[PDB]
């Protein structure tokens, strides 16, 4: 199916079941239905702790340079499992998304200290 | 950032602004 | 197995076409705007909430442009959002003006002209974009020597950044398996990444136009 | 002002012109806007050069609007614009030139110095300063002021209104502070520089009790803020040159009157908030003026005659000499114009002979 224009995109598609999500990264054209057709699978993501309290990344780094070479772009989720895994910078969104979980956390123990204190 | 920067942000989105955020805590808190 | 010709298809496409070029839509029927709701006669659309207060106080390029000898070819002209975002000048050094007859006022149309953003100068003419924006500036005559001048910076910019930290590991890991033994650190090369800013002056000749459909 | 010899129309009445009937161009003209095509410049240079009562004034004037509502608007010669402004002053049609030179965007009616000289200079002669004040705005409006004589004939002008002006809107203030800047930053004498202070005191008036944007909105002043200080650095650059130039008294009046009143007595800022706003330095200025007013009394730099009597003699010694050299490019463009409308005439020949010779063929 020629689309209009797009181009390929290095993205999750969901799996899974119901309360069970399971993603696979994939390249694909980006007018693509998010769980259809794609081009090659380029690694799997599972988002749900396993018995060792770890979530499982596999990233296939040889073929996802490949597609990076050949022009495909990448998800904002995509960019931020390479900026985790190392083989990106922290997306600027990482780093800001934390500093307002710190500002957020040090208003909380600050009115936690004052009701202490008043008690 | 710079105080003119600022300023220049202040005006761009003159009545549209939130309160400046300051640097953020060196590490992450936690509740006691 | 020879597909049937499809006639009615080929000659509707043709009549479209056709009827597109002679009845398109001029810049004063597009680019129009009621100040009072600020939306545009041409489609019903409303203007984005940011641009609602420059519409009502600043003027489109045609506006300044239409009280000029020469619809103002050689004059310089800077913009509102440039003024406030930049203190190095911005401005475009008009060469041609296309003017939308069809418009009472003169006040629509298309112009060229050699940009100068940041300081900066480009070395040919092209389309400028946004001329139908209410954002332009005339920028006086007996202002032009002070508003030009510019002092070029020393470009003291970065050079090389370190690789991420999982790529750097692995172009180690593959010196030393093919018997290197360099300490240098791997680097990037960021010299040949010139970063432009969001607001610099687009290529207009490759922007689409509104299609012929007045509400 | 004007000498005979600058208003003398003889070489313009002299100008090779090729016979038509203004209803014959019309109706052609008309044709062409019904078949939706372009009209030649040459064609309305005909119709424009054609004119012979006041009549056909009014029909040359449907169709200057109607030129610059097509789509060759752009191509408007400049001979044309001349010959629309002689024909208006033969015919005794001087509301019409006025009028389409202040409905410049209607009609295309740009003129260049030599023809804003007969425009203003006829209003002059007649003593109707309330019309030659028009043309001084409109001479503004365009930023024409590059050839002296349009210089010293809009300061006369101005400071011939202004003495019997008393009171003054906001608008008002804008439009005369703005006419005497521009002339003023070109003459590099006394009357030259008290008109620098008369102008930024008018305008820094303007900027405190109206904002900044309505100085410089569809104005050829800049957007910067600070009138009332440049016009105190006028002041301190005349107490530091030489002895020759000086400030009128007048001059210095207006800005003492001007702080003052500042001192005793849409809602988008567009200033940042680092910066110090006009209004909190108004103390500052009002000490920087009584500094410099007494600095400049000490140092015998302040002229007791009035503007309009300087300005007057300042007309008399040197716009002699500037008709001179008026006439003189004058005389040039004639001859240009003479050429560049011939070539017109045959290129339109050898159009109609070459569709003449194929159409035959075809």
């Amino acid at each position: 199916k020629a689309y209009r224009g797009g181009h390929l995109t290095i993205r999750l598609a969901l799996g899974g079941c119901t309360n069970r999500p399971f993603y696979r990264i994939v390249a694909a054209h980006n007018k693509c239905p998010r769980d259809g057709r794609f081009v090659e699978q380029l690694g799997s993501y599972d988002p749900l702790p396993n018995s060792h309290g770890e979530k499982l990344v596999a990233l296939n780094l040889d073929r996802i340079r490949h597609w990076i070479g050949c022009g495909a772009h990448l998800s904002k989720p995509m960019e931020k499992l390479l900026g985790l895994a190392g083989f990106f910078p922290l997306h600027p969104m990482m780093i800001t998304n934390a500093e307002r979980l710190r500002r957020k956390r040090a208003r909380e123990v600050l009115l936690a200290s004052q009701k202490t204190d008043a008690e | 950032p710079p105080e003119r920067e600022l300023s220049r942000l202040r005006r761009l989105y003159q009545g549209h602004l939130q309160e400046e955020s300051g640097p953020p805590p060196e590490s992450m808190p936690k509740m006691p | 197995k020879k597909v049937r010709p499809r006639l009615i298809a080929e000659l509707a496409r043709r009549v479209r076409a056709l009827r597109e070029q002679l009845n398109r839509p001029r810049d004063s029927q597009l680019y129009a705007v009621d100040y009072e709701t600020l939306t545009r006669p041409f489609s019903g659309r409303r203007l984005p909430v940011r641009a609602w207060a420059d519409v009502r106080r600043e003027s489109r390029l045609l506006q300044l442009l239409g009280r000029l000898p020469l619809f103002g070819l050689g004059r310089l002209v800077t913009r509102k959002s440039w003024l406030w975002q930049h203190d190095e000048p911005c401005y475009w050094r008009l060469t041609r003006v296309r003017p939308d007859y069809t418009a009472q006022n003169l006040d629509h149309g298309k112009a060229w002209g050699i940009l100068t953003f940041k300081g900066k100068t480009e070395s040919e003419a092209r389309e400028i974009e946004h001329v139908m924006y209410h954002d332009w500036r005339l920028v006086p005559k007996h202002e032009e020597e002070a508003f030009t001048a510019f002092t070029p910076a020393p470009e003291d910019s970065l050079a090389s950044v370190p690789y991420p930290p999982l790529l750097r590991a692995m172009i180690i890991a593959e010196r030393q398996k093919n018997g290197d033994t360099s300490t240098e650190e791997p680097m990037l090369n960021v010299q040949r990444i010139r970063m432009e800013p969001w607001d610099y002056p687009a290529k207009q000749e490759d922007k689409g136009r509104a299609k012929g459909t007045p509400v | 002002l004007l000498s005979s010899a600058y208003v003398d129309s003889h070489k313009w009445e002299a100008r090779e012109k090729e016979h038509y009937c203004l209803a014959d161009l019309a109706s052609l003209m008309d044709k062409t806007f019904e078949r939706k095509l372009p009209v030649s410049s040459l064609t309305i240079s005909r119709l424009i050069d054609n004119i012979s009562s006041r009549e056909e004034i009014d029909h040359a004037e449907y169709y200057l609007y109607k030129f610059r509502h097509s789509p060759n608007c752009w191509y408007l010669r400049n001979w044309t614009i001349h010959t629309w402004i002689r024909q208006c002053l033969k015919y005794d049609a001087q509301d019409k030139a006025l009028y389409t030179l202040v409905n410049k965007v209607q009609y295309g009616i740009f003129p260049d110095n030599f023809t804003f000289n007969l425009l203003m200079d006829s209003f002059i002669k007649k003593e109707n300063y309330k019309d030659a004040l028009s043309v001084v705005f409109e001479v503004m409006m365009q930023e024409a002021f590059e050839v002296p004589s349009t210089q010293l004939l809009s300061l006369y002008v101005l400071f011939h209104c202004l003495a019997k002006k008393t009171d003054f809107s906001w608008e008002e203030e804008r439009n005369f502070g703005a006419s005497l800047l521009l002339p003023g930053l070109k003459q590099k004498n006394s009357v030259g520089f008290s008109s620098q202070l008369y102008g930024y005191a008018l305008l820094g008036k303007v900027e405190l009790q109206q904002g900044l944007r309505a100085v410089y909105h569809n104005m050829p002043l800049i957007w910067k803020p600070g009138y009332l200080d440049r016009a105190l650095q006028v002041m301190e650059k005349v107490a530091a040159s030489p002895e020759d130039i000086k400030l009128c008294r007048e001059a210095l009046d207006v800005l003492g009157a001007v702080l003052k009143a500042l001192t005793s007595a849409e809602k988008l800022v567009e200033q940042l908030d680092i910066e110090e706003t006009e209004q909190s330095k108004l103390p500052q200025y009002l000490e920087r003026f009584k500094a410099l007013h007494s600095k400049l009394q000490a140092l015998g730099k302040i002229e007791s005659e009035g503007l309009l009597s300087l300005t007057t003699q300042l007309v008399k010694e040197k716009l002699s000499t500037c008709e001179a050299e008026d006439i003189a490019t004058y005389e040039q463009n004639l001859q240009q114009w003479h050429l560049d409308l011939v070539q017109l005439i045959q290129r339109e020949q050898q159009q109609r002979e070459q569709a003449k010779q194929e159409y035959q063929a075809q």
